[PDB]
DNA sequence: CATCAGAGCCCCAAA
DNA sequence: TATAATGGGTCTGATG
RNA sequence: GGGG
């Protein structure tokens, strides 16, 4: 509907608002993770043939992310709601 | 203002042994006439409790100090052997006419918001008859004809209305 | 229903039907305002008939 | 309190069960109560003896039983079920080969049943069959139309029981006859019989140019099988003439009683019109080795005879009611019983031959199914079976006896013309002629009039006293249109001195036609003014001053008066008031006489005079089809010594017995500051406050709790991404408690649902990773209140898979349903009305303190405006309103009698001696008269009003005899400039409410293919904007409002996003793209073979599907 | 003289 | 997969 | 089958 496709052309857009705060590799670790480049959820041994890194960097890489992220919430408090 | 039935939920319900559903039962309520002694006693809440073969009226209404029932014959509900009935009327002053809709009124839970007539005057006429003071003639004598419930009298009822007008004159005061 | 005390140019609109029919733009009145955050919550605010301010 | 009434017509014979069209044609349809061996063969046994005996090996049918229905009316009205009775059958297998006799009952499946108010309970939904009325079976002459000099014969059967033949004469002067949409000359068929060409100049033989230009050599040179097999090949272009083929065929065409049938009315009526004596309902038979005629020459002879000029022959009127008659339930029934009985039969004959030709039993040889589904269907997709109306007593009762033409078997709208739709001059005494639709289906359904009731063959008769001499029998006697037509029938009110006519000259009529006639030639006299309308027409008082146009709707809308709590009976009502109520059934008499034991909102108990103590339960409360509260109040006290018949507890809508459709208010006729505007209506908020016009609502919510191939539904109270004030208002499992206010928006059932491989797209499974929390498993599906829907929930009901006596539809485990109750006043856009027509929506509710009040401080109650009166010339209200005067001051309720109640003398002697009521007090209270009273009496002596010179008290007096009185404006306290109509009046609060009727949306649901919104409130549609509205834009030249209509609005897919985006965003909406349903369209047509190009000016085709569509 | 295509709009609750 | 079974169940106006 |  026009309502959803508002709201899910507005969640990709507050959402690359965090892309640019993290950076281009931290930023992309947690799109394999998550699925967003294709679509399916490489665990951080997969991701390892991507960077070098093996299962314990990458777990450091991806929670370096979301926890820089969990700071960038209750500060733009923007995420809450969408739910 | 509002009405709590023992083991009544909602206004659609029914009681076993009284004649009445609460619809008429709350809306025989509604003609109670209520009139408070102490001025600076806003809200009560009348407590009633019968049984038996009993017509119970607006008098079987637990006695509360500075309130008195106006119209104590006034009926209420008819029970028959083992009929039981048990209730808490609020009983609020107030002006004007605030339907269950607007006050939402609720003690408790179970609480029903009842219809509120809060206006004391029943009915209001007045004529205008002609007259002389024997020099000039079309003059007018006005009789005012106020009808009331009895917890504001007649008199109070002009005294106010006259105060509202007089208060209302004044606004004309301040210009800009 | 008839309206006689309106100017030839007026209607008398429900501000129910109101509500609902320009319920996008008065979102983002709602955010521009502060009546609430971002649009989607204003949306929320709006569903439950006793939520509404 | 006092009723006085008036009439000097004395009804012998009172209204007959009104509800006896429904309830005695189905108790003969059915013959439950009846002892086999005693049933007559009629309806359901007339079936059974039509379908058997099976001529394979030979089945018979001996008896049928009826069972006890499975459940009590009220619980198939609350498990959505069907109230009917098992149906068995005793057959019997003779096989015609041995003797051998294996008999067996065998289930034949159940019978729904009526109820005693003579309506059907269908799936819990209470349903009644509407009669049907058609072209009765016979014989008819009606004259050609093309040619002014001769005529047609035609003979109708009753329906899908036969085929019309039609019997023109050619311009040859032999006659010919048209079956099936073929022709060929009556000379052929006449040999088939066993005609000799003697026999056709010996019994017709008189008209030379007809008896012999009949007679053609090249037919008669041949036998009746040489004929037989002549015609056989003149009707079915391939099938080759066998002896046993064609016997068989047209045998079963025109003499076989299973595939022909003229009724039993089609016998007599062909039997009297031609003057014979018929065998069989048929046309021919198969006696003693050939066929033997019955119908054919009698029919012959007469439209022969009638193009001479011979007695007796004469035309007939196909819409006189001797002509047309009523199919009740039974017979709608019987006949789809019929049908899903020649079906059982031929999957009868099918395993006759098939299976093993010595071992069957009855049992396994008799599939139930094609009658099982034949009634099923009769009862669920038949135009006649009607979701019941019963708003209030009177909607169902007019339900019941109602008449329609359409249907199956009968006509369609764009089938029917005029001729139709017309008041037969027959119709008198039986149709009403003001009870119809305003519209489309105008003439086409009508009301069974008061005293009419239906004949076993189907006509409707009406009553009528002997006159013998000049005197007047109590006598009375039911007619057809027929038998009437015999008779001059005088008048209702023909002045009687006893039991003798008075009158030298009476009013009679003859044919329906009005003559002026002395008491010597007067045979019959009509019962009653009442025999001539309807019922609805019945309750209107004053019906002799209303204009017909207006009479017609103010009898429909009493059908929609919505119970009110404070209902009460008019004050002037009619004398039906009562058995309206009686014969509706919601109310509740008493048996026997007695005492009475307990009374209770629940129960009353009677301690009848047999020692019985007998105990009525009380539908409480129970929502009816069209939601309104049918709700049975009690209205004796313990230990009250109660008559036969005495009313135990008031209906809805009842008041002490008395049909109480709306309010008595006290009207005022003025126009009001435009609030009054063109029919609308203004009314005092004192009605509100003593809960005037306020009326119980229920509405049912119901949700299922299914099985999926992803998980299972759960009526849960853990809704995932909530908030605990969201479900305060839930009890354990998850439903709304009762008791609790709902509002739109809040859950009634919290209901789970599992997701699919739309399990959590990346960018959502990003943000609830942030988040903490992790995607849950199901998401929230409850049944929440829908826009403007709301109230007070009264009763839930829990249905599970699995709990005892209960089992669903495949697939789904739990099924709730929450009842949620509205008390609802008056609002402005509530459409009021009373019994004359006169309909408005309350525009405006002012405060008591701006009302129009009376000298001595009473305000009114409505504003009528005096506009409405005039042009639709409804004067009914008008002296409804001066005798409701009367009765205001003398507290009174008055019953005038329709055509012969009070006449203007009399009231103006009640409004007199009301009068004193209202004035007397006055002057020895201390009051003289006002002075503003005197400047109206001064205006009202220059309106001709009042006589000059007389005291203020007589010129009062002067206006109140005519109704009027001093009125003061309530705002200014200066008098209404004239003296002001008031009254009161009667006014019913129809169903039409601002509430069920507000509706908005801003987006929503899309159609499947066209991407177009859904319609209506209920899905939360959009509007239509139509052909003509889109003319409407065009001729504003409204270009880009046109186009944002047929795009952003509707189904521009893109445009439509886009539009909302920019909306919430700020910006102004986007250009428009292509309408999806365009693209519906271009691809439509290429599923035709047609290839559809958009292209540019330079003729190079423009792609609208953006590269998806090509490769 | 046969065959085919037309025969007002919008809205409701039902199914 | 092998007795034999063989033919069904309105209402008007325009156009060839 | 109701509404306008």
């Amino acid at each position: 509907s026009p309502v959803d496709a508002a709201t899910q052309s507005l969640l990709s857009e507050e959402l690359e608002k965090a892309l640019s705060k993290l950076s281009e590799r931290e930023a992309m670790v947690l799109k394999l993770r998550k699925g967003l480049i294709d679509g399916r959820e490489h665990t951080l041994e997969e991701v390892g043939a991507f960077f070098g890194v093996t299962r314990e960097r990458i777990r450091q890489i991806e929670n370096k992310a979301l926890r820089k992220l969990k700071y960038h919430e209750s500060r733009t408090r923007k995420l809450r709601d969408f739910l | 203002t509002s009405v709590y039935i023992e083991d009544v939920l909602h206004e659609f319900s029914t009681i076993p042994g009284v004649k009445e559903d609460v619809v008429e039962i709350i809306l025989n309520l509604k003609e109670l006439v209520v009139r408070f002694l102490n001025p600076s006693l806003q809200t009560v809440t009348l407590l009633l409790k019968a049984e038996g073969p009993k017509e119970v009226k607006a008098r079987d209404f637990l006695p509360v100090a500075d309130v008195e029932i106006m119209n104590p014959d006034l009926h209420i509900a008819t029970l028959e052997e083992g009929g039981r009935l048990n209730m808490e009327v609020r009983v609020d002053r107030g002006v004007g006419y605030v339907p269950a809709e607007k006050h939402g009124i609720k003690d408790r839970i179970n609480a029903i918001p009842v219809d509120a007539v809060f206006s004391p005057v029943r009915r209001v006429a007045f004529q205008v008859e002609d007259t002389r003071l024997g020099q000039r003639t079309d003059l007018d004598k006005l009789t005012l004809r106020i009808w009331t419930d009895g917890s504001v009298t007649p008199l109070e009822a002009l005294n106010q209305a006259v105060e509202i007008l007089r208060e209302h004159l004044t606004y004309f005061s301040n210009p800009q | 229903v008839v309206g006689p005390q309106l100017k030839l140019h007026q209607c008398g609109l429900p501000k129910r039907m109101a509500l609902e029919l320009f319920k996008p733009f008065l979102l983002k009145k709602m955010e521009e305002k502060g009546i609430a955050p971002n649009v989607k919550a204003a949306r929320r605010m709006l569903e439950r008939q006793r939520d509404i301010k | 309190m006092e009723i006085k009434r008036f009439g000097r017509i004395r009804e012998v014979i009172p209204l007959p069960p009104l509800t006896e069209i429904q309830v005695e044609s189905y108790r003969r349809a059915l013959q439950a109560d009846v002892p086999p061996e005693k049933r007559e063969n009629v309806g359901i046994q007339a079936a059974f003896r039509e379908t058997f005996p099976i001529e394979e090996l030979v089945l018979d049918f001996l008896e049928y039983r009826l069972g006890e229905p499975p459940f009590p009316q009220d619980e198939c009205r609350e498990k959505d079920l069907t109230y009917q009775a098992p149906l068995y059958a005793r057959l019997q297998l003779i096989h015609k080969d041995t003797g051998l006799i294996k008999e067996d009952e065998v289930f034949l499946g159940h019978i729904p049943l009526m109820t005693e108010d003579g309506s059907f309970i269908i799936n819990g939904a209470d349903r009644v069959i509407v009669s049907q009325i058609h072209r009765s079976p016979g014989v008819y002459f009606t004259p050609d139309p093309a040619r002014p000099g001769r005529y047609i014969a035609s003979i109708i059967p009753l329906p899908k029981r036969g085929p019309w033949i039609d019997l023109e004469v050619e311009p040859n002067g032999v006659v010919s006859m048209k079956v099936n949409k073929r022709k060929f000359p009556l000379v052929l068929l006449l040999r088939v019989l066993g005609y000799d060409q003697e026999t056709l100049a010996r019994e017709l033989g008189a008209y030379g140019e007809l008896v012999q230009g009949l007679m053609d050599e090249s037919v008669f040179a041949m036998r009746p099988e040489e004929a037989l097999i002549r015609l056989f090949t003149l009707l079915r272009p391939g099938d080759p003439p066998k002896r046993d083929k064609a016997v068989a065929y047209v045998y079963g065409l025109i003499a076989d009683p299973r595939r022909y049938d003229l009724g039993e009315a089609g016998r007599y009526k062909a039997e009297e019109k031609l003057g014979i004596r018929l065998s069989g309902r048929t046309l021919a038979r198969f006696e003693d080795g050939e066929f033997k005629d019955e119908v054919f020459l009698p029919t012959l002879r007469y439209l022969f005879a009638l193009t001479a000029g011979v007695p007796g022959h004469e035309v007939d009127d196909i819409d006189h009611l001797g002509n047309r008659r009523i199919r009740t339930v039974g017979e709608l029934m019987t006949d789809q019983f019929r049908v899903g009985l020649a079906r059982l039969a031929r999957g009868v004959r099918e395993r006759m031959l098939m299976g093993s030709e010595d071992s069957l039993t009855p049992a396994k040889l008799v599939n139930s199914r094609p009658l099982e589904a034949a009634i099923r269907e009769f009862f669920s997709r038949s135009q006649l079976s009607q979701f019941k109306d019963e708003t209030n007593p009177l909607s169902s009762l007019r339900h019941k006896r109602r008449i329609s033409a359409l249907g199956p078997g009968g006509l369609t709208r764009e089938r029917a013309g005029f001729d139709v739709r017309d008041v037969h001059r027959t119709h008198y005494g039986r149709i009403c002629p003001v009870e119809t639709p305003e519209g489309a289906n105008i003439g086409l359904i009508t009301s069974l009039a008061a005293y009419a009731r239906v004949d076993e063959l189907g006509f409707i008769r009406t009553p009528y006293r002997r006159v013998v001499g000049g005197v007047v029998t109590d006598e009375v006697v039911y007619m057809t249109a027929t038998e009437e037509d015999r008779y001059t029938i005088a008048q209702a009110n023909t002045p009687l001195e006893g039991n003798r006519i008075a009158a030298e000259r009476v009013v009679a009529r003859r044919k329906g036609e009005p003559v002026i006639v002395s008491p010597e030639e007067v045979e019959f006299m009509d019962v009653s003014p009442k025999q001539v309308f309807s019922v609805n027409t019945n309750l209107i008082p004053f019906l002799e001053h209303d204009d017909a146009n207006r009479a017609l709707m103010g009898s429909n809308m009493q059908t929609q008066a919505v119970p009110l709590i404070r209902a009460q009976a008019p004050v002037v009502m009619t004398g039906l008031e009562e058995r309206v109520v009686r014969d509706s059934l919601a109310a509740l008499y008493a048996e026997e006489d007695g005492e009475v034991a307990k009374v209770d909102g629940n129960r009353i108990v009677v301690r009848y005079e047999d020692g019985r103590l007998v105990e009525y339960p009380l539908r409480r409360f129970y929502r009816s089809n069209q939601g309104t509260a049918l709700d049975q109040r009690p209205r004796v006290v313990v230990g009250q010594r109660v008559r036969k018949g005495d009313l135990l507890a008031d209906g809805p809508a009842s008041e002490n017995g008395f049909l109480a459709l709306g309010q008595n208010v006290l009207v005022a006729i003025m126009p009001f500051d435009g609030y009054n505007f063109e029919d609308a209506i203004v009314i005092s908020e004192e009605l509100l406050k003593r809960d005037f016009y306020t009326s119980i609502h229920i509405e049912r919510y119901e949700i299922e709790a299914r099985d999926t191939k992803l998980g299972p539904e759960r009526i849960t109270r853990d809704i995932p991404h909530l908030s605990e004030a969201a479900l305060r208002d839930l009890d354990e499992e998850g439903v709304v408690r009762i008791g609790a206010e709902v509002k739109p928006g809040d859950i009634l059932v919290g209901r789970t649902s599992f997701k699919g491989e739309s399990e959590p797209t990346p960018e959502e499974r990003l943000l609830r990773s942030i988040f903490g929390e992790k995607a849950r498993d199901v998401k929230d599906t409850s049944l929440r209140v829908p826009p403007g829907e709301g109230g007070i929930v009264v009763r839930t009901v829990r249905l599970r898979r699995g709990d005892p006596g209960v089992e669903l539809k495949p697939g789904v485990r739990e099924v709730v349903r929450v009842y949620v109750a509205q008390k609802r006043k008056l609002q402005v856009g509530d459409k009021l009305a009373n019994r004359h027509g006169n309909k408005g929506v309350v525009a405006k509710i002012l405060p008591v303190e701006d009302m129009p009040h009376l000298p001595d401080g009473t305000p009114v109650d409505v504003i009528l405006n005096p506009l409405g009166v005039p042009s639709r010339m409804n004067l009914g209200q008008i002296l409804e309103t001066h005798l409701g005067l009367a009765g205001y001051f003398l507290g009174q309720r008055y019953i005038s009698p329709i055509f012969d109640g009070a006449k203007e003398p009399e009231i103006k002697e009640l409004l007199a001696q009301a009068f004193e009521v209202y004035f007397g007090k006055r002057k020895g209270e201390g009051f003289g008269v006002d002075k503003r009273e005197v400047e109206v009496l001064r205006r009202a002596e220059k309106l001709g009003l009042v006589t000059p010179g007389k005291t203020p008290e007589e010129q009062l007096k002067e206006l109140f005899l005519q109704g009027k009185v001093v009125l003061y404006d309530g705002r200014t306290g200066e008098p209404i400039e004239g003296p002001i109509v008031v009254g009161q009046m009667f006014i019913m609060k129809l169903y039409h409410m601002v509430e069920d009727k507000m509706h908005a949306r801003s987006t929503g649901p899309y159609s499947l293919i066209t991407q177009q919104p859904l319609g209506g409130k209920a899905q939360f549609g959009g509007q239509r904007f139509g052909e003509m509205e889109v003319w409407a834009l065009e001729a504003y030249g409204a270009a880009h409002t046109l186009q944002e209509m047929l795009t952003l609005k509707s189904d521009d897919i893109e445009g439509r996003n886009a539009a909302y985006e920019a909306i919430i965003k700020g910006e102004d909406v986007p250009e428009p793209s292509v309408p999806e349903s365009f693209r519906v369209l271009v691809k439509e047509l290429q599923a035709l073979a047609l290839d559809v190009q958009t292209l540019d000016e330079k003729d190079n085709p423009v792609d609208i599907f953006e590269g998806l569509a090509s490769k």
